[PDB]
């Protein structure tokens, strides 16, 4: 088994960008703030750069080109909980009149559906799961308002999506998008609980897949219950949704989408990661001044998602570029053993730390640590930098949350907290 | 005549839907004839209604499969392909790709064609044996009158019938050669004479009861085999005449519609005229409806 | 006339069984809350529909004799059909819509008919109007002050529904009259601070203290946001000579998930006080229209309401129907005419009231409080209102609902029109209305200095 | 009767009680296949963990005796958890209606079976009934069949609900109810 | 119902510390229908709120080959919601370690195998 490259030629991307930025109806009037958003979209498109909202158009339109039905359903998805996509436009003067710019991309194209559901997670998710098991030529997405409200549907997740292929032969490829990230928000607006999904995985930490296997991944994905991912750039988010369809088989996908990165100025990527011959990246290497002289680096930090942009700002503020190498992990699901083994080899002499946003008993630590310990022959103790354990997902006092973040960044770059112990 | 009111109410949405649907029809024709030429298939067919939008997606998926694996797919020269709900090869040799299966499941099917072809010869030999047994009697697999049967199941039915019937008791006569066919019904109740002119006979049946049933109604069956064809011919001429009168792009029937019902349908249209039927797709069905891609359903009962 | 009286019989059916489908419950004027703009052939809005019943224009003056299922007559036992239609239209097709005909107990139907059909029953004293005016002033000026001091925060204020505070106060006062001594409440995000400041008199100074950025928690716990905290306070009722304890239960952001918790706490308090029919402990719950009609736990709680060993002998539900969810049109949120139709599975009467007329809200709340004491059943009160600002104080409502908020921008607040109505009637004068606004502003400002200290 | 009225595809969901009888007659599954499941030495070829016989689905197409028209049947595999497969059946029906180009669901129908104790105590019933009518979720009609045997597991029906009948959620969406003495 | 009855019992248990409120599940596998109540009220309730709750939950558990939904009450899900820190060894040499350790914890889990221990707990 193999997967074709998911890249696209440039003219398709330009046409899709021009369509989304432009409004098909001259008569239609667009709110001045919405018009500024459409103008900024054009600003980016002419410069060959995509934000998070444009990557979703460039995935959905490219799939709709080759006759793939797409159904995006959820709770207030036509506009976005954080008001970032605006897939549906409303006339300010004429009542009940509506435009969907994604229905005008090409003359022969597959149907597109965006629907706002009732206030319910347990019936709507079941409805979508039933819709997704009637044909493999559709992409059904369920959107959660916050990642924290998914537990109301725990039954459906535990009984239908998790063991469905083992208990009954049927294959199903439903996609779940769950916003996630700790931003001084209320505890029920912070952490979509990735540690609960990561423990339902049927992977064995002690067992190691043979390094000498084809792709290794088209086989890691095949020998897995479902795929989980935490994307930090819009290019990877573009590639994942296309890989979900171009594969020979179907498996459920769990994406942990960001919240504050939807407007972060340096969280955007060029067209050069979407051109033909480009692949989804499970591990994003360390590219920078550190990779030029690897021996000089004394610490290697592995992170995931939103934390990255916090660590990079701290590293420059302390004049430690070239002393610390930061690496992102994008999949985590069928853990990537082969790529991560090379990163340890790249820096012979550097202590290994896992840096994390959440508390010690939540998040990705205690799933990642045995696996990272498995890749090495226990050569270096895998340390930890992050928040202390706590009962609640996040604190309700804003003042303590900032202090906690500051002490997290303090311990990450000390270079002697665990060095004296080792 | 409530159809007049129904047409007057629903014709405009129908014409608009047709006007929207033309480009998808063009795309479907292009995809179908391109795929048919590339793999040198004899034909591509569908078994369910399905709309122009889902058929296009199925053809697109098959095209992607041919792009990825071409050598294995090339083993289907001269084999027609039907789209169904289950995979495997049918009782009369059709690749039945199934709508609910991923490419990994189809590729496995395209790698097992020679063995299925081999099994087909054994099934044909069994057909010949059963034919010579009761005197020349064609054993046929009439679709849309039997459940979808995969090659192995039909072979098992033929084998169990022949083995369990020949061993115990037997009667032979070379008559019934020109006509008389057997459906080989899968054990519903008991042998019976269908209206068309054939026999749906359960397996493992009593040879004595089978003989008594068959020997007595030959003439009625022979009469039915000619009634069916002459009604079919009068249907061809009536359905041509109706299209000439009302200027339809195409007029067709649901598979469940009896030919006599279409007799009555066309006869009681041909004496009336309706405005909105001009230049449209019409099909005979069991209910009043307009399809999403622009077709009209007129029940054969006004 | 051999069988024409029959039609009049059926006539009354229509109103008592369908009048609420043509009542003027929406405050904006556009948007029918019942999602139905059609007018039933049963109800007579135009004289032509008399032909539906086999009657013409000449039948209006004839005199008809009323039955015992009507109390419109009052002293009179007979009426012209003119006056009959006039009384029935006032009784059900105005600012109050009553849904009560699905119950199969005659004594409960007669009670409701007597409460709502008799003429002149809804009469309010000048002192009652004065108290209502004061409460409305306080409810409005608190949110005004919150805007002036903290423009960027997400207050989730009650602009558009300012009659909720007097309604809750009236319910509690009538219950205290009927012998209740302990009230337990549960409430969602919308309007929490206003209730914490004006119903359960939590010290205003701590309310302002919570807003301070330089706040530490000296307790050893994660803590929770300002909209999730519990407050217990016992205060003497002003109108009653007795005291009352008010408790508000801390809830999480998950919607409606604290209903069974409130029921369980009420049951425990009733048990420990040796109360066999829950006569001295009462429960009150607040809901939103979108959550009340889409969450499953509402169904389970309503079913638990009556089982022995789980029943608490009556609850008063209050639904704030502002005709919008987060950004979702109410048409795509439910499959029933009203959000309050689960209440029909346990035979609980429903009173919808237009929240733009406070003097009917007060009467409906009083009647519900009396019903709970008389029959020990559940009762639901639906307040039809609107949402002036966006969901947050930073949402943009125009992107998704352009035409609705255009009407909202051109409509007066309830406090104003009530003030002019009172001044016109002579109950109060403009010098008195200005004095109260000024007094409430001195109390608020002094507290703000204490919070800064 | 539905096949008479033009339906060609039926999707069903059903709880534990009476599953084998329905598979044998309504779904017309082979008797030998049913008897084979009860055998202990049975092994499973699939790498799947497998599930119990009362949790497996069955698809079958056959000619109706009353109507010469072919009709297609489908039974959806569900867990032991009660009522949790109602939205799944609704979603599958909606997808089949969509793909066949059916605008008012005239050729695809859904049927659901319930028990009296579960139908009146689970929250998801309420949510499904509310989903039944919203545009983009409506499937244009469902036939619910409730088996009211007047008992739960060991629980008296008096302590199981607060309404006269188990079938009173149906009154929130204005659906008529017919009780019949079986 | 598991989602309304468990909430009712939890509300009953927070009105006095002189009562023992027990909730029984038919099988340990049907508790996830009430996951919300377990995740937001029982688990972090004293960290977020002053009130303390002393409710007991009994969940049958054990793999007798009765099938996937009649086997395992999922103890690994409860054991990860604990606030205990794995990478630190407490001072074993202190008096009342058992009670000090028990005083600062979100809840207690136990898997009793003899009736005497079940009596003592
Ligand atoms: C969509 C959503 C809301 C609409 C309120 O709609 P509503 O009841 O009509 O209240 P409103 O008068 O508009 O304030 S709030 C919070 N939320 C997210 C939300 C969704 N689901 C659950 C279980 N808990 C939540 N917290
Ligand atoms: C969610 C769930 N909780 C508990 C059970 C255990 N259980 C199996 S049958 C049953 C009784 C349900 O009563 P009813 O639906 O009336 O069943 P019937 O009369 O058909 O046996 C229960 C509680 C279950 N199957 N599903
Ligand atoms: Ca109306
Ligand atoms: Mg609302
Ligand atoms: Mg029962």
């Amino acid at each position: 088994m193999s997967c074709p490259s998911t890249g696209l030629t440039e003219d398709i991307l330009t046409h899709i960008g021009n369509v989304a930025s432009s409004v098909p109806v001259e008569n239609f009037t667009i709110h001045g703030g919405l018009s500024r958003i459409l103008k900024t979209r054009g600003e980016m498109v002419k410069n060959r750069t995509v934000d998070w909202a444009l990557a979703e158009y460039m995935a959905f339109g490219s799939l709709l080109k080759e006759g793939i039905h797409i159904r995006l359903s959820g709770q207030d998805v036509e506009r976005g909980t954080f008001s970032h996509r605006h897939h549906v436009l409303h006339d300010q003067n004429v009542d009940k009149r509506t435009c969907i710019p994604m229905n005008h991309l090409w003359p022969n194209q597959a149907p597109y559906t965006v629907c706002n559901s009732s206030l319910s997670e347990y019936g709507v998710l079941g409805f979508e799961l039933g819709f997704a098991m009637a044909s493999p030529n559709a992409l059904v997405l369920w959107e959660a308002q916050f990642g924290d409200f998914h537990n109301t549907a725990q039954c459906i997740i535990d009984q239908f999506i998790c063991p469905g292929q083992a208990k009954w032969v049927r294959q199903n490829g439903i996609v779940l998008l769950l916003p996630h990230g700790m931003e001084g928000m209320g505890p029920e607006h912070s952490s979509a609980r990735p540690e609960r999904f990561l423990q339902m995985c049927n992977d064995d930490p002690d067992v190691l897949p043979d390094l000498k296997e084809a792709n290794f991944d088209i086989n890691q994905l095949y020998d897995c219950n479902w795929v989980v991912v935490n994307c930090s750039t819009p290019g990877n988010f573009f590639h994942v949704l296309r890989r979900q369809i171009l594969l020979p088989f179907r498996k459920p996908l769990i994406i942990f989408t960001p919240k504050s990165l939807l407007r972060h100025p340096e969280a955007r990527s060029s067209f050069d990661e979407m051109l033909p011959g480009t692949h989804f990246q499970r591990v994003i290497p360390e590219d920078g001044p550190a990779a030029q002289n690897p021996e000089n680096v004394k610490r290697l930090l592995f992170c995931t998602g939103k934390v990255y942009y916090d660590l990079t700002r701290e590293r420059k503020a302390r004049d430690m570029v070239g002393q610390v190498a930061i690496t992102r992990i994008e999949q985590l699901s069928p853990f990537p053993f082969d790529l991560l083994l090379k990163e340890v080899q790249k820096y012979p002499n550097a202590e290994l730390a896992w840096c994390q946003e959440e508390h010690k008993n939540q998040g990705y630590y205690d799933y990642v640590k045995p696996r990272l310990r498995t890749t090495i022959s226990r050569a270096k103790p895998v340390w930890y930098a992050g928040r202390d354990p706590a009962a609640a997902p996040a604190t309700g006092n804003k003042k303590t949350h900032l202090t906690e973040l500051q002490r997290l960044l303090d311990t990450a770059f000390d270079l002697d907290v665990f060095k004296n112990f080792s | 005549t409530t159809l007049t009111s129904w047409l007057d109410n629903n014709g405009k949405s129908a014409v608009k839907k047709l006007k929207n649907s033309l480009p998808l029809r063009k795309e479907l024709d292009r995809l179908k004839d391109e795929l048919s030429h590339q793999l040198q298939l004899s034909d591509i067919r569908w078994q369910r209604s399905w709309g122009i939008a889902h058929r296009c997606s199925q053809l697109h998926s098959l095209s992607r499969l041919a792009q990825q694996n071409l050598e294995t797919l090339k083993k289907a020269k001269g084999c027609t392909i039907i789209f169904t709900d289950r995979s495997g090869m049918s009782a009369v040799g059709h690749v039945m790709l199934g709508t609910m299966d991923v490419h990994h499941h189809w590729t496995k099917l395209f790698e097992r064609l020679p063995s299925y072809f081999d099994l087909q010869r054994r099934l044909m030999i069994l057909e010949d044996q059963i034919s010579y047994l009761l005197g020349g009697i064609q054993v046929v697999y009439i679709e849309e009158l039997q459940p979808v049967l995969t090659l192995e199941e039909y072979y098992s039915l033929l084998d169990v019938f022949y083995n369990r019937l020949l061993k115990s008791r037997i009667l032979f006569h070379p008559r019934s050669l020109r006509g008389l066919q057997m459906i080989l019904n899968s054990d519903r109740y008991a042998p019976s004479l269908h209206e068309l002119g054939h026999f749906n006979i359960p397996t493992l049946c009593d040879p004595a009861n089978l003989q008594w049933f068959i020997l007595t109604k030959a003439q009625q069956a022979r009469e039915n085999m000619k009634r069916k064809e002459e009604l079919k011919v009068i249907e061809n001429e009536l359905i041509q005449a109706s299209t000439k009168k009302f200027s339809l792009e195409k007029l067709y029937k649901e598979p469940s519609i009896s030919s006599i019902q279409m007799v009555d349908c066309c006869k009681r249209l041909l004496e009336q005229s309706l405005p909105y039927l001009h230049g449209m797709h019409l099909c005979i069905s069991h209910f009043y409806s307009v399809m999403q891609d622009g077709d009209l359903c007129i029940p054969w009962n006004w | 006339l051999v069988e024409d009286h029959l039609a009049v019989q059926s006539l009354i059916r229509a109103y008592q069984i369908r009048g609420h489908h043509v009542a003027q419950l929406d405050p904006l004027g556009i948007l029918d809350a019942d999602l139905d703009s059609s007018v039933p052939a049963d109800i007579i809005s135009s004289t032509d529909k008399l032909g539906f019943y086999g009657l013409d224009e000449s039948d209006l003056d004839k005199v008809f004799h009323l039955p015992t299922t009507t109390f419109i007559g009052g002293q009179e036992s007979a009426l012209p059909l003119r006056e009959i239609i006039r009384r029935l239209e006032m009784a059900y097709c105005q600012h109050i819509g009553v849904e009560f005909m699905f119950i199969n107990d005659l004594e409960q139907c007669q009670w409701i008919r007597q409460k709502f059909e008799t003429p002149g029953i809804m009469q309010f004293t000048n002192e009652e109007k004065r108290t209502l005016l004061a409460r409305l002033v306080r409810s409005t000026r608190f949110e005004e002050f919150l805007q002036r001091k903290w423009s960027s925060e997400k207050r989730f204020g009650l602009e558009g529904c300012e009659v909720l505070i007097p309604a809750l106060k009236t319910i509690i006062d009538k219950s205290s009259e009927n012998g209740v001594d302990y009230v337990i409440m549960g409430m969602p995000h919308r309007g929490r601070l206003n209730v914490l400041a004006n119903v359960i008199r939590k010290e205003l100074e701590q309310i302002f203290c919570q807003f301070d950025s330089k706040l530490e928690a000296a307790d050893e716990g994660s803590g929770d946001v300002k909209y999730h905290l519990g407050m217990y306070h016992r205060r003497i009722n002003r109108v009653t000579d007795r005291n009352i304890t008010l408790s508000l239960v801390a809830n999480p952001s998950h919607l409606e998930a604290a209903d069974p918790v409130v029921m369980g706490k009420t049951k425990a308090e009733q048990f420990y006080c040796g109360d066999t029919e829950g006569k001295k402990v009462m429960s009150i719950l607040l809901h939103g229209d979108a959550a009340f009609a889409g969450q499953g736990i509402v169904y389970e709680t309503f079913h638990l309401s009556d089982l022995p060993s789980y029943t608490t002998h009556g609850t008063v539900h209050v639904v704030v129907n502002n005709q919008i969810g987060f950004t979702t049109d109410p048409r795509m949120a439910r499959s029933s005419p009203y959000p309050t139709d689960v209440a029909r599975v346990v035979n609980a009467p429903i009173f919808h009231v237009n929240s733009d007329d406070p003097e009917a809200v007060m009467y409906v709340c009083k009647v519900a409080a009396e019903w709970r004491s008389t029959f020990h059943k559940d009762v639901v009160v639906d307040l039809v209102c609107y949402r002036r600002n966006g969901h947050n104080e930073m949402d943009e409502p125009m992107f998704t609902q352009p035409l609705m908020y255009k009407q909202i921008r051109k409509q007066k607040p309830v406090l104003q029109k009530y003030a002019e109505l009172l001044v016109s009637q002579g109950v109060v004068n403009q010098p008195e209305y200005e004095e109260e606004i000024s007094k409430y502003d001195k109390i608020c400002e002094e507290a703000f200095a204490r919070s800064k200290d």
